Formats: structure tokens, sequence, C-alpha cells
């Protein structure tokens, strides 16, 4: 979710962009600005909510030990989903 | 208070060490501003060699002096056998360092620092 | 795979780091999650040592294949996050191939 | 005579009867583990990490709830001992959550450091873990319950010390669950205490979530200005930047607590901050400018009035070597109108005499007291660690305690005697009740508070209330060296500023109107531009741009109390000295530097160009400055009370109501929790 | 016990009676002797005594420790003696190996070794370099690590880790000049010690 | 032999300090408070030396945070009081001493909780 | 990789880039995180 | 760190097999031509009394005579379980130092025969986690794994107090660490023994009675590298 | 002219005994005559009492106490306010 700021200059995932009269930006004169495109926020937002049938249910980030270590989560609460503390996943009791 | 010496057994001891060694530094500088071909005269090698003398005239006990004495030996032998080089002779003059403010109000437009 | 960082900041690498070459800060994102808002590497502090990889517990820093990459510049290789992101996503394909022959290993 | 002998691993201990085996250990320096144990909470027994061995015993006991027999030999390291360790280990991280890297706690965790000093290195459990829901209870503590491990520290801190009974536990066995049941926020101005007793990162700083790590802050201990205890605080730094505050152990003080402006407002020293000196330009308008041209402008003024054209006011978050620089300063233009925004009466002996203002019994001293009288104030909010130490005594010495006053809640009952300060007159004479319980009191207190006195008939009110102090002394109840008689403030600066011999209130302006107004952190508003000349010359210093800066003719950018070695006198007349965790941000400078460099400017040039050697001059005003941590004790009460009966004040019908009476009324009280955003949002919880 | 290490019962034997033939032998220098739980013999003597215990050790027929495996110095600020002087010793003889240690401060000086090991040469040097110790009748003592004209002792633990001055290139004067150092990013402290004790068996008494 | 010195032992010119670092310095001797985050009590042992902290600016390139101050990472660590302070007196050190702050003993009692007729009896467990 | 090609990832590169220093699209390193310390700004109206 | 890939040990073998021919070619250059050995024969001579008392190791004493090797006399790991010979020199000049450092290659590849058909099966590291991290396995799985791992990589496992002098047999002669713990994760202090560094402060002794172009000889005899003299 | 005096004195050591009699006795009588002269009294643990005097533009004399008597302390303020 890259956006360019009223200079021009993209905005990066963590929000940082050099103000108006930011001298600093005269390192980009000439060159460029490394921003990656993929925002981890917009990207994990498009992962469905998956729904389930146990009161609590585990993620390990999938690939087993090649993810994140083991977690638990609680799913009782009906007003929100379970989030994966680690990767983000989320989770419904249906 | 009863301790090792390292050389001087007393203060009039350790006084004569000093003037022995400013006599030999003394005596070097001329040698050390022709064989580094330093763009500083002979009076600014000497003048600088009383300062680092003076810097320390108020000690009062003769193991220190002992100490300054035998390091003063060792950075004159390192001169004179041309061990240093020319960057090594001239860093007592820090000639590329600004002028840093000594006033109060000098200091405290500057920075935070004493 | 989902696109999600794997790091969560947890600062092991930083922490572990022989030559401090790893500069980490971190708040909470706008969605909650706990991420970094700094990650850099001084690839010119750095000795390859690979304990940042070993120290992360997600495989989320880890030392690639790469080995063609001198610059001209100093600056160049003062690596900020994007940088070690878009190195990610440019060597994914081989090092996750790379992790999937070694993983056992470890 | 009454010790009894105990051993530690053969070891000879004499102890007092009822010492624990947790605590005859800890006399031969070794620390039983634990987690349910916490020396200033009630002793739960429940977690069983403190199980230890007692020879020629078959069960192990709980170190921390067993008192130690004569003649016991504690085994704190056999083969039994450790296997119980270990086992309990097991059992608490058998449903723990693998959550160490996302945690907060990492890093500084006893359980973490307790498995690597105490339990095995493996698991051995084959099965699926507990998962709990999270609890909202407001926003300055987030709540991870999976990671609770049900030591019930939280729960009994919150009713034992903060006297609030909103945590328990609900339900049975292994689904068991602290937290409040209902959905309810733990908003007390103590709450933030509950992060640190917790042992695990189950209570976590919202503010502070994800900033750092244990390891990488430097820590600079320092002290609280948001109230006039003075609490022991850390200041947790890096990278130049302030990450956090934490208590600081003072048993005579604050104990291990801090309050919650005290713990989260110093977000506010991120914000509105002033970084550069500032003059009015031809448009009246604030623009940037140099410390060169800045202290120019202001020297030409003070090198052209004299006397009481010129005048200062010193704000609530002042030190006192600044205080001492405005006051060399001033007093070289022969201007004596050295003002504090707070007020204390200046009728008979004023400020002549330190015990006249001081909590002469010291906050540790209210756990000797058998009765408190507390007089027009709201202790709670005003000084939150000082009712803590009343809940202190009142919880377990029985102390009794009554109001005159507002009803406002103490966290403890207390006997309300009404709001009229006519009853200061009634028990004085000896028709109200409760003067015999003063009398028949050993050690009795009366504390009156400084906003009591920032009513107009205030002199009537300390005459009253130091009325009753001597009738108590003239009777033989006391002990003599017992001090009855006590002034409870609420303002960082205050104590400091009358040690110097400030002026208390503005009124001295008011009736001798400046050309020259400094303006030293003063953001009360006591003193606007209606109470001055039409071209009164405004010089404020400060740190935050707030309420004086912009009416100001000159900004001079000073240093906040994370950012200077300056010092501070709390209410009990203890100086204490912060130290430097960072530097003042942008061009901002030290503020007695300031001062100092603009005497100089204005050919006034001051003694002293250290901090050093302002504190050799604040010694030479007032000795007890500079003895950093000590309690001098002022005396002399009888000669004060004796003015105080002079001018006979009239007390006004008004009822006797503080400023804070609720708890949103705490949240926001000077520049620096103003400018906070935590603080913004702990005022929008409590009220909607 | 596959993970911990075995003891050696005979080898802390032996040196346990060596050390006392060492400290029956030289009692007018040798303050302690210890053995730790690894096997290896420590021989804590007083200043004086170095030439005469490193001579009785390399030359007497029950010791020949012919060979100087190190000589280095430890700096501990909190001690009087703030420096420890140990010397690492060989016994090709007898395969065995002896740890002899004294101390001194910034003041006082110590016999130099190298009429004993002609090893101590440089080790003296180094010792004198980094830690400032001098020692007497030493034929060439002077500086052997650190750069000419360096000031200060690096290996004393109140000298600055970065140093106080660092070196650069100054084209107006045409060479290299030292100026006062200043980091870009400066070395980023850490309190790694946990709060709670590890080893009880070295708790020291309150 | 030895011989007699009287004079206060000071090392100030032959330790290479620079006299910036040595007069303008105030250390800090103290023992370290116990974290409060944690109820471990080893880390408050031993004595500490600290020197006062200066200006730490962003690192134009990087953000990182420079430093000149060439004593910002010192801390030296002394078994009494009396050895941190000789330390410091024959290095020339101003300093500043801070005493040990021990916490008071307190009287527990399990029994307590349950009180006939005091406040300390306990709501809840 | 015309035998065992790489995993599919949304986010993987589709086009490898060569080394780009020395040229316009060479990496120039910056601070990726905000502004910490928010100044006072005065207001914009003569009261005074 | 981690056990070795699959396939390896086929490779070191196969590597083995073919070295000492490649000795033979060296050896066929250098061993018996006359200009090599006027360049080292009788060059930089150490009587075996010197060598010991100047701080000598290594093939700096095994040339001279010295009968004497830290894998033979104080083994370290599994050295005792395997048969090598220690060359041993006559002269005490470069020619039998190169003679012995020859030698000590063939020898090292006996030794390797022996490793490669010894290896056991197990572990690779103490299977002790408060020393050694977890397995990545265990660590994403098990409660105690992932705090050890998180502390192991932060703070570090603590040391009991003590000093130890340990010394190896390194390729350039006696190698050790005087390393001292004051209990914490930390070391206190490390002094690192080299052996090149009495080598080279020997340069002068051996010199003596030598033309210039010797010494780039002796230098050279002495295997000096400044990574370990200087540290 | 005269614009504040202030008395340092310890509450225990014998040499602040005439200063501590002063204060006993004398203090609130000088309070009645001068009502608007700030006389400011810090006791302090262990200081030679002092008394300090500060005129017009920050000009400061201070006087020794120690052994004094009341009446010497009573000549000593009566010097300095005349
Ligand atoms: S590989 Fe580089 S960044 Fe990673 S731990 Fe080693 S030195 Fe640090
Ligand atoms: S890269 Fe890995 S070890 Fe480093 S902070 Fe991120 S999750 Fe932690
Ligand atoms: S509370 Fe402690 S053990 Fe539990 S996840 Fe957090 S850091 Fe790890
Ligand atoms: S939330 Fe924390 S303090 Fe409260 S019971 Fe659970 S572990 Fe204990
Ligand atoms: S500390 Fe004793 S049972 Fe918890
Ligand atoms: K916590
Ligand atoms: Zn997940």
């Amino acid at each position: 979710g890259v956006r360019t700021s009223p200079t021009g200059e993209k905005v990066t995932h963590t929000g940082q962009v050099y103000d108006d009269g930011d001298y600093r930006k005269v390192r980009f004169v000439g060159r460029q600005k490394e921003v990656n495109e993929n925002f981890a926020i917009d990207l994990i937002a498009e992962q469905p909510v998956s729904q389930v049938g146990s009161r609590v249910i585990s993620c390990d980030g999938g690939g087993g030990a090649l993810g994140h270590p083991r977690v638990y989560i609680n799913l009782d609460k009906e007003t929100k989903t379970g989030t994966c503390g680690y990767c983000g996943l989320q989770f419904r009791q249906q | 208070t009863s301790v090792k010496p390292i050389f001087s057994r007393d203060m009039n001891e350790a006084k004569r060490r000093v003037r022995e060694l400013y006599r030999a530094w003394y005596r070097e500088v001329p040698n050390t501003v022709h064989l580094f071909q330093l763009d500083i005269s002979v009076k600014q090698g000497r003048d600088k060699v009383r300062e680092m003398f003076k810097k320390n005239a108020h000690i009062t006990d003769p193991r220190v002096v002992d100490l300054l004495v035998i390091k003063g030996k060792m950075e004159l032998e390192e001169t004179i056998k041309v061990w240093k080089q020319r960057t090594h002779v001239m860093r007592f003059f820090h000639e590329t360092e600004a002028p840093r403010p000594k006033d109060f109000l000098s200091k405290f437009y500057v920075g935070h620092d004493p | 795979p989902s696109g999600e960082e794997r790091c969560i900041a947890c600062k092991l690498c930083e922490a572990v780091c022989p030559a401090q070459a790893i500069t980490i800060e971190a708040e909470p994102r706008a969605d909650g999650s706990r991420r970094t808002t700094r990650y850099d590497i001084d690839m010119t502090k750095c000795i390859y040592c690979g304990f940042c990889q070993e120290a992360c517990p997600v495989d989320a820093i880890v030392e690639g294949p790469n080995f063609e990459f001198s610059t001209e510049t100093h600056e160049e290789l003062l690596y900020n996050k994007e940088k070690l992101l878009n190195n990610g996503d440019k060597w994914e394909a081989e090092i996750a191939a790379n992790i999937q022959a070694d993983y056992l290993y470890r | 005579s009454n010790l009894i002998e105990v051993f530690v691993d053969g070891q000879s201990v004499m102890v007092e009867p009822g010492t624990t085996v947790l605590q005859a250990c800890e006399k031969v320096g070794m620390q039983i583990p634990r987690f349910c144990y916490h020396e200033r909470l009630s002793v739960a027994g429940n977690c069983r990490m403190c199980l230890v061995e007692i020879e020629k015993a078959p069960k192990v006991v709980a170190a921390c709830a067993m008192p130690v027999m004569k003649g016991w030999n504690i085994l704190t390291n056999s083969e039994k001992t450790k296997k119980a360790r270990e086992g309990v280990m097991e059992f608490l991280l058998a449903n723990h959550p693998l959550d160490c890297p996302i945690c907060d706690q990492g890093g500084e965790c006893d359980l973490q450091d307790q498995s690597m000093m105490f339990g095995s290195d493996r698991s051995r459990f084959l099965e699926g873990k507990r998962a709990v829901e999270d609890k909202n209870i407001g926003p300055l503590v987030k709540t991870i319950m999976t990671r609770c491990i049900q030591c019930t520290r939280c729960i009994r801190f919150a009713s034992e010390i903060a006297g609030v009974d909103d945590l328990g536990t609900t339900g049975r066995g292994n689904d068991m669950q602290v937290g409040t049941y209902i959905e309810k926020m733990f908003m007390s101005e103590l709450s933030g205490n509950i992060i640190d007793i917790c042992p695990v990162g189950a209570l976590t700083s919202k503010p502070y979530a994800f900033t750092a790590r244990p390891w990488e802050t430097r820590k600079t201990e320092s002290i609280d200005v948001m109230d006039a205890v003075g609490s022991n605080i850390v200041v947790s730094t890096r990278t130049g930047e302030v990450m956090r505050i934490l208590p600081r152990m003072h048993e005579d003080i604050n104990e291990e607590w801090i309050s919650d402006k005290t713990r989260f407002a110093y977000d506010g020293l991120k914000r509105q901050r002033l970084t550069e000196p500032m003059v009015r330009n031809e448009k009246g308008l604030l623009t940037h400018t140099t410390w060169e041209d800045a202290l120019s402008r202001v020297a030409g003024m003070l090198q052209s009035f004299q006397g009481n054209d010129v005048a200062a006011i010193a704000g609530g978050l002042v030190d006192a070597e600044a205080l001492i620089a405005l006051k060399d300063l001033l007093n070289r233009v022969d201007s004596d109108t050295l003002c504090t925004e707070e007020v204390f009466p200046t009728a008979g002996a004023g400020t002549d005499l330190r015990s006249n203002y001081l909590l002469n019994t010291t906050i540790a001293g209210v756990e000797e007291a058998d009765v408190v009288l507390l007089v027009g104030t709201n202790p709670r909010f005003e000084a939150p660690l000082f009712n803590a130490r009343i809940r202190k005594s009142w919880l377990h010495n029985d102390l009794k305690v009554a109001l005159i006053g507002s009803p406002v809640d103490l966290t403890y009952r207390y006997d309300h005697l009404g709001d009229s300060p006519k009853i200061l007159q009634d028990i004085a004479s000896g028709s109200h009740p409760f003067s015999q319980v003063l009398q028949e009191a050993k050690k009795p207190m009366v504390i009156l508070g400084s906003s009591a006195l920032q009513r107009n008939d205030g002199a009537a009110i300390l005459a009253a209330v130091s009325n009753i102090a001597q009738k108590i002394r003239t009777s033989s109840g006391v002990t003599g060296d017992w001090k009855v008689m006590n002034i409870l403030h609420r303002i960082a600066s205050q104590v400091a500023a009358l040690d110097l011999g400030y002026k208390p209130g503005v009124e001295a302006i008011q009736k001798n109107p400046p050309k020259m107004l400094f303006l030293l952190g003063a953001d009360g508003g006591c003193i606007t531009r209606q109470d001055l000349p039409k071209d009164c010359f405004i010089v404020y210093q400060g740190h935050h741009g707030d309420v004086g800066a912009p009416i100001a003719d000159v900004i001079l950018p000073g240093a906040a109390y994370t950012e200077k070695s300056a010092t501070y006198v709390n209410t009990e007349g203890r100086a204490q000295q912060t130290k430097v965790a960072v530097t003042p941000p942008g061009l901002a400078r030290e503020d007695w530097k300031i001062i100092r460099a603009l005497s100089e400017i204005a050919g006034m040039t001051l003694p002293y160009d250290t901090l050093d050697q302002v504190r050799n001059r604040l010694e030479e005003v007032s000795p007890n400055l500079v003895r950093y941590d000590d309690v001098e004790g002022a005396n002399y009460f009888q000669q004060a009370s004796e003015l105080s009966k002079l001018v006979n004040q009239q007390l006004l019908a008004d009822p006797l109501v503080p400023p804070q009476l609720t708890i949103k009324d705490f949240y926001m009280t000077d520049s620096i929790s103003r400018a906070s955003q935590t603080m913004a949002k702990c005022v929008k919880a409590v009220t909607e | 016990r596959p993970t911990v290490r075995p003891r050696n019962d005979v080898a802390h034997k032996q040196l346990s009676a060596f050390g006392e033939y060492v400290a029956e032998i030289l009692p007018k220098y040798v303050q302690q002797v210890q053995v730790s739980c690894f096997n290896e013999l420590e021989i804590c003597i007083h200043p004086d005594g170095v030439i005469p215990v490193l001579t009785f050790l390399r030359d007497h027929s029950n010791a020949q420790f012919k060979s100087l495996a190190d000589l280095t110095a430890v700096d501990i600020p909190t001690r009087q003696n703030r420096f420890e002087i140990v010397y690492n010793l060989l016994s090709l003889r007898f395969n065995s190996r002896i740890r002899v240690k004294t101390y001194t401060d910034e003041l006082t000086p110590i016999e130099s070794s190298v009429p004993v090991y002609k090893a101590a040469n440089w080790y003296e040097r180094e010792i004198w370099d980094m830690f400032g110790v001098f020692f007497a009748n030493h034929p060439d003592l002077r500086r052997i690590l650190t750069d000419y004209g360096f000031e200060g002792h690096p290996f004393r633990k109140d000298f600055p880790l970065s140093g106080y001055v660092e070196l650069r290139y100054d084209d107006e004067v045409k060479r290299v000049v030292a100026e006062p150092v200043e980091l870009a990013q400066e070395f980023r402290k850490f309190d790694l010690n946990s709060p709670w004790e590890a080893f009880p068996a070295y708790r020291q008494p309150p | 032999q030895l011989i007699t010195v009287d004079e206060k032992l000071d090392i100030t010119t032959i330790t290479g300090v620079p006299e910036e670092h040595i007069k303008t310095r105030k250390a800090r001797i103290f023992v370290p408070a116990r974290n409060n985050m944690q109820s471990g009590v080893n880390n408050t042992k031993k004595w500490k030396m600290e020197f006062d902290t200066r200006e730490r600016w962003e690192n134009p390139l990087m953000g990182w945070a420079s430093t000149a101050d060439p004593l910002s990472n010192l801390v030296l660590t002394f078994s009494t009081k009396e050895d941190a302070v000789a330390f410091a007196e024959k290095n020339g050190w101003s300093y500043d001493v801070e005493e040990r702050k021990v916490p008071k003993p307190k009287s527990k009692s399990y029994g307590a909780n349950f009180s006939w007729n005091k406040r300390t009896r306990v709501s809840t467990k | 990789p015309t035998v065992k090609p790489p995993t599919a990832r949304k986010f993987i590169w589709t086009n490898h880039k060569f080394n780009l220093s020395g040229t316009p699209q060479q990496y120039v390193p910056y601070s990726t995180t905000r502004k910490k310390i928010q100044e006072w700004v005065p207001p914009s109206t003569p009261y005074k | 760190h981690q056990d070795l890939p699959l396939g390896l040990m086929d490779d070191i073998y196969e590597f083995s097999k073919n070295f000492s021919l490649r000795i033979d070619e060296l050896e066929e250059m250098l061993t018996n031509n006359r200009i090599w050995r006027n360049r080292t024969v009788d060059i930089g001579i150490v009587t075996a009394e010197d060598a010991l008392n100047y701080g000598f190791s290594g093939v700096m004493l095994r040339g001279s005579g010295i009968q004497w090797d830290l894998r033979k006399t104080q083994p370290y790991d599994v050295y005792d379980q395997v048969e090598f010979d220690v060359p041993i020199g006559s002269r005490g000049d470069c020619y039998d130092r190169y003679l012995c450092r020859v030698e000590e290659m063939r020898q090292s590849i006996r030794i390797i025969s022996q490793c490669l058909n010894k290896m056991p099966p197990g572990e690779i590291k103490v299977d002790d986690a408060k020393v050694s991290p977890p397995k990545r396995a265990e660590m994403k799985t098990s409660m105690e794994s992932l705090i050890h791992h998180f502390k192991l990589y932060t703070e570090g496992y603590q040391v009991p107090p003590g000093a130890t002098y340990t010394a190896i047999e390194a390729p350039k002669g006696e190698f050790g660490v005087y390393l001292v713990s004051d209990g914490s994760s930390r070391p206190y202090r490390c002094k690192i023994k080299a052996p090149g560094f009495a080598h080279l402060a020997g340069l002068d002794k051996m010199s003596k009675g030598h033309m210039l172009a010797d010494v780039v000889a002796i230098i050279g005899t002495q295997d000096i590298v400044f990574g370990e003299v200087d540290r | 002219g005269l614009r504040e005096i202030r008395i340092h004195l310890c509450q225990r050591s014998p040499g602040s005994q005439g200063v501590r009699d002063f204060i006993e006795k004398r203090y609130v009588e000088l309070k009645k005559a001068n009502p608007d002269l700030p006389i400011l009294i810090r006791e302090c643990s262990d200081v030679q009492p002092k008394l300090w005097a500060r005129y017009a533009f920050g000009q400061e004399k201070n006087v020794s106490l120690n052994n004094f008597s009341a009446d010497q302390v009573t000549r000593a303020l009566e010097n300095v306010l005349s």
C-alpha cells in the first residue's frame, strides 16, 4: 500500500517520509528511495478467517518446524477472531 | 607509608632525573625538526617541550615522577631512533583541532558540556 | 506464505550479534501486530557468522546464498529494513529451497 | 534474649519468633525461589516454588509461609529440595505459552530466569496446552492471560495496597481465571504497579508494548516530580530516548510503588516541547532565533528596570538550582518579588520556620501514629504514595483516620466529621467528640493539605489547625519528640522555593504589577496579561509550550526533569537530586545555566559557573538543600503557634472542597501530564 | 555420566602434595596454595619472591619447569593492588603445569624475570604496554603493541573500549591526524546478568 | 629497602586520560537498585561506579545514536564502598556516594489472613 | 529449476535485478523511523 | 554447531586418498634440491636448551630433538585413541623443521584415516540445554526449550568462577588461553598465548651470524602470522 | 538597606545552644518588631551556626555564632538590623 507524499516521495510501510523542508531528501537526488512495495499489513488482511470447531486451536505458522513456535489460541469471544501472535492468521469458532 | 621505590628515594633525587631528561629533549628538538622536515620552528618545538614538562610540575610523589621520566625517555627514544613518523611528532600540536570554547558563555552556546 | 513478515521484533538476533551490526526499533503496528519500525544491518560491521539466523526463532533473518553484492560506496552497505525485505523478496525462491535442504540438521 | 537459633545448611542463624523459613535463608544471603510470595503482600503459599527440605522431616515445607522452629536445619540445596523445584517448574511450564519472543517480559522474566536456574532443561509434556481469553481492564495495562501462572499477586495487591476489590479468580481447577468476571476497568492511581508485581508477561504496560528489551536499556536512577512525595524512580533509556519509568525501592518514601502519573506521563516529554529560543517579530508572532539574540533582548530589559518593576513566578516543576539562580539575578536589580504559584499563608511566622510548612512527622512516621486527622485534602490524588502509607497503617496498625472536607473515597473507611471549617474550632474548643480521640491518642497526627491553603481564608485555616496541634501538645498525651503538625504539599518545587525565601503566591505581583515578568516554568495561569501593565515584558523559561509560552515576549527553552541533575525537596523536607537520563532536546539548555548566561550578558554575572558551585550557593542559603536523602527535622512549633495567634483572620463559610474529587482530575495536573497522550486516554477511559 | 566432565582425584592428590612441597621450601614468599576442581595448581606469592620462586621451580630436580608457557596480568580495580601477575609454567620432565601469581599496583615495580626465562622479555613488554606495570631491570622495556605516542594502558578496566582518540587522513596538513573519538553509532552497553544466583557453591558470606 | 611517601595517592598524570575527562566528570558510586520487574536480588550485591550521562544525537545518515563521550559505557565494580571511593580519589574524579538501600525486615504471618477481629483478614484467596 | 521449480509466492520478484551499484537505481540508506520529539508550534496570531 | 551433512565423509576420503601423492610432488621439488638445502641447512640453528628457555613450542622444539607433543603428552578430545608418530629433528635448523612439517602432514593424513573409520554415531553437542542450545524443532514445540534458547542467545550461559590455562598442539605450536570467569556470562579476562609470539621474540637470537637473505628464511621457518602475534 | 536575615544552626550541637536559646525566647519578639523582614531560620545537623544578612542589590555578609550566648546573638542581630 505505497502512497506518495505531496512532494512525490513514497511513504514506507513504517510511515517514514522526509517532510517538505528536510534537507535529507537530497540523498535521493539522482538516485532513488528504496521502498518495499509488499506491505505485510495489507497482505495478512487478505487472508480469510479460518472456521474451526473447537474452543481452542493451535497455530505453528505452517510447515511444521519451518514455521513459528506453536501457540494455542482461545476462541471463546464471539465479537472478534482469535489472531495468531506470530503470523497474524485469524480463526473463528463455528 | 612505606613503599618500594622505582628509581629515586626522594624528590631531590627525582628532580635530578627530570632535569637530565629536559636537557636531552632540549638538545634533540633541532635534530627532530630537521630529520622529520617539520614546518614548525625550533622555538615552537622547545616551547612544546616546556609546556609538557610544566603540566606535571605539581607532582610531589617521587615514584610518580620516576614513571613520568621513564615514559619521557621512552618517548625520546621513539623520536631519536625515528620509530615515530612525521604524524606522530606533529600529534603534540593538534593542528586540525578547532579551538574549543573556554568561557561559560561560549560553552553554553555550543552544547551541554561543562 | 501469506506475505506477512516473519520478524516479530524479538531482538534475539540483535542481542547475539557478535559485531553489534544489527539495530532494531519496534512498536505495535496499526493492526496491533508486533513488528519492527527499524531493522538495520551494517554490512561493514557484520562478520557473516550466521549467529542471527541461529538465534531467530521464526526463520525471519537469514544469510542468503548471494555473495556478489560489492558496491562502489560505503553507504550502500548500510542496509535498512526496506533493503533487507527487498533482498528477501528477491532471493526467497533460492533461500526457501536451501532451508528445506538443511533444516533437519538444525 | 528473644531470638531463637536455626541453621541454614548447618550455619547458625538467630531470628525473631515468627520468622519464616524464607526469611531465615535471606539472613545468610540465600534467596529461595518464589512466584506467589511478595514481601509487601499477604502470604499466599500457592505457587509452591519455595518448597524446601527441613533436615529429618519427610515433607518439604513452603518456605514463604512456614514459620521456622528452634533447631531446624534448612537444606536449601539438597536433592529433595532440587527435585521439588524441578517438579513445580515442570508444572508451571506445562500450559505456559511459547510466547517469549513476542512477550514483553522476555529478558527480565522471573519464570524464564528461575527455569534456567532451578528447573529442568527440557519438556516431557506431550499434550495440548490451555488457552484463555484476554480481559480489557483499561488503557494502561494489557492482559495476555494465557501467560498467567495464577500466582494471585495482582489480586492481593489490588485488595491490600490499592484498596480495590475488583480482581479475583473465577472458575475452578485448571480453568481458574484471574480477572474481573464482568467487563470492568482497573483504573486506580496505583494500578500500574500490577505490571511490576506480575512475575510474567500476563500484565504488561500498554504504552511500553514492543518498544524495547530489558538488556539494552540504560538505567538512570532519578526522582519523580509529578507530585511532592519525591518517589524514587529508574528512568530506562535506549539510544538517547526515554523508554519507560520504573519504581526504585525506597523504604521511607514510596517503598517500591509509583503512581500512574509518575509511571505513564513520561510520553508528555515527547510532545509540545520548547526546542529553540523565540522572540516576537514585527507582526507580533513568535519566531525562532539564537541564544545570543534572545538573551541580548532580555538583558536589555533587565538593565532598564529595577526594584518592583521586575518580578518572577516559579512553576511547580522548577528545580532548586534554577530557583536560587533566578533569585540571585533579581536581587542584583534589588527586586525581591520572587513568587510561586502555590500559596502558603505568610501570616505569623510564614516561611521563617521550616516546621510551619513541612510534613514534620515524615512519610514513614505515619506507620507510628495512632490517630490521623486529614483537613481539607484528597491525599489519594494529591499524594498517592502518601495515601498508600496511610492505608498500610490503617490495615496493619488499625490506624484511626478522620477527615474534614468533602467525603471523597480514600480506599479505606474513615470517620467523616463534616466539611465545614468551623469543625476545626469545635475540636479545638473541646465540644466535638473527636477531641477526646485526639486527647487519648499517644501519637496523633494532623495533616492540612496545601490545596486547602489556596483558599482566601487559608491563614485562618492554618491557624485553626495549628491551634488544635497546640492543645494536643499542652496535654501530656504526646511523647515530646513526636511531632503532631503536618502540611501535605502537592507541588514538587514548593518546599525548595519556601526554603530559599520565595514569596508563596502571586499576591505581591498583584499588589505591585511589574514592568518585566519572569515566568520560570509557570503554567498555572495565575497571572495573565490582564493583571499586568499594557507593555509588560514577559520572559517564559520552560520545557513545554502550554499556558505561559503563548503569552510571552521571549521564550528560553529549558530542560525537563529527565534532562538535568537538579535538586527537589519533597513534602517532608528531604532533598533529593535527579540525574541526566537524556540531554535536553534541540537547543534547550539546563535551567540554571540559562540564568547564569543571562546574568553575564546583562553585566550582573552570578558567582558560580558549575553545578557544584551553584550547589555550594544553595548551601549558603539553606544547608539542608545539599543534605541529599536526609530529613533534617524542624522545631519551634510553639514560636510559630505564638505568632499565628496575633492577627485574627476569620474562617470563611465555604465548605472544604479539594480540587480533585474523582480520578478524572488526577491524570492531568501539570505541563508534562497535560501534554501526555497516555494521560488523555486515561481521562477518556474514566469518563466514557 | 555422559554430559559431566569426569574427575581425576589422582592428579588432584599429586598436585596438592607438590603444592605443600613448594610451600614448605619457600615459606618466605608463599602466601597461598590452591588446586582447582579441574586440577590446576596455583602458588600465590609475595612479589619479592618472583625470582627465587621462579628460579626454584625452573632448576629444582623435583620441579624442572623449564618452559614459560605464558606471562600475563589481570586488572582488578577493587583490590588495593589492582594488578595480578600470572606466570604459567610447564615441566616437560614431569608432564605438569604450575601457575605462580603475585601482585602489584600502579607505582610498585616488579622484578624482571628475563634472567630466569628469556621468554619473559616480550611478555613483560606487553604487560607494561597494556597495563602499565613497570618491570625493574628489564633489558629493553618499551611499548610493543600500541601505536607510538599512545597514552594510557588499554587493558586497564577503566580504559574505555574505543579509547580517547582516533585517526584519519587530513588533506589540509597532508598527513594522518589524531582527534578526539566520535562514533556515528555508540557502542550499546547490555545488562545481561540475571538477578538470580546461579552457583550456590561460590556464594560469598553476607 | 623501602622509602617513605606521605603524599596522597594520585595517578592522574600517568593514566593518559585527557584533562577534560578527569576534571569535568562526576562519578556516581552506588549499589544498583533492584530491577522492579523481577524478584531476584543477585544484581544488588556489588558497588558500581558510573559517570555523568552526556549528549547523544541522531546520526544524519542512519539515525543511529552517536556520541562523543569516551566514558559513556564505563561501569566499574567494587566489593565495598571504600574500594570504590579509593579508586575514584586516586584517579582524580569528583564523586558522589549514595548509601546502600537494604530492604527493611518484614513481619510476615500466614495466620493473619484469617483474623477474628483485625483488618488483616483477606476476603479472597 | 526445469525439473524442480521453486515454490511460487505472490511476493517473489517476477523480474530479477542484477547489481545496481553505481547507477541511478543504486540503494541509498535512510532512517526508516519517524520523528521522536514533537516541537511546540507557536500560535499564528499576535494576541500577545 | 551442526552434524556433518550426508556424503561429506565420502568426499573427505576421496581427497585424503590422493593427498600423499601431492606431498610427494612437493618433496620432489624441495627435499633433495641443493638450492633448497643451501637456503635452509644449518640456518637458524637453535639448541634444545635455548628453545625451552625462550618459550618455543611445536616444531620449534621438535626440530631440536626435544620429544614433546601435547597430543601425546597431554591429550585432549580423542587424540589418545588414534595412532601417529611425532617427527623429530636432529640438527635444529630450518631444513629439519621443514622436514618435520612435511612429515606432520603425512601423519595428519594417517590420523584423518582413522577418524573417517572410527566416527561414532550420536548427538554432536552436549545434551544439556543450559549450555548448548536445543534443536530448532524442540525450540518451536517445548516451553522449556524455547526459554533456554531465548536465554542462551541473549544472556548466554553463566560459567562458574575460576581461571584455567588450557593449551593444545596447534599447527604453529602450543596455543593456549588463560581464561578467567567471574561467575557471569561474560569472561572477565582472556589472555591468548600465541605460539608465534615467543617464536618471533627469538628472531634476534636465531639470526645471529647470518646474512640478510637468511632472515627471510628464518621468519618462514617460524611460521609467523601476525593475527596471533598481535591479537 | 537590609533585605533578608538567615540564621543557620544545628539541632543538637553545643555550639548552637546560644542560638537555640535565642530562638526559644527572643525570636517571637523579633518577628513582632520587624513584621516584614524575612528571618529565615534553617536548622541542619552539624553546621556551625551563622548569621547571614542580605542587603540591597544582593550584597551579603555572614557572621559566625559558634559558642555564642543568647545575648551575644542578640547583639549580633542588633548590629545587623541597624
Ligand atoms: S552474521 Fe553478521 S549480523 Fe548476523 S550475527 Fe553474525 S555479525 Fe551479526
Ligand atoms: S529477525 Fe528474528 S531474531 Fe531478529 S528480531 Fe526479528 S524475529 Fe527476533
Ligand atoms: S512470561 Fe516469561 S516465560 Fe512466559 S512467554 Fe513471557 S518471557 Fe517467556
Ligand atoms: S495476572 Fe500475573 S500477578 Fe495476576 S495472578 Fe496471573 S501471574 Fe499472578
Ligand atoms: S512463594 Fe511460597 S508457595 Fe509461592
Ligand atoms: K509483568
Ligand atoms: Zn501462526
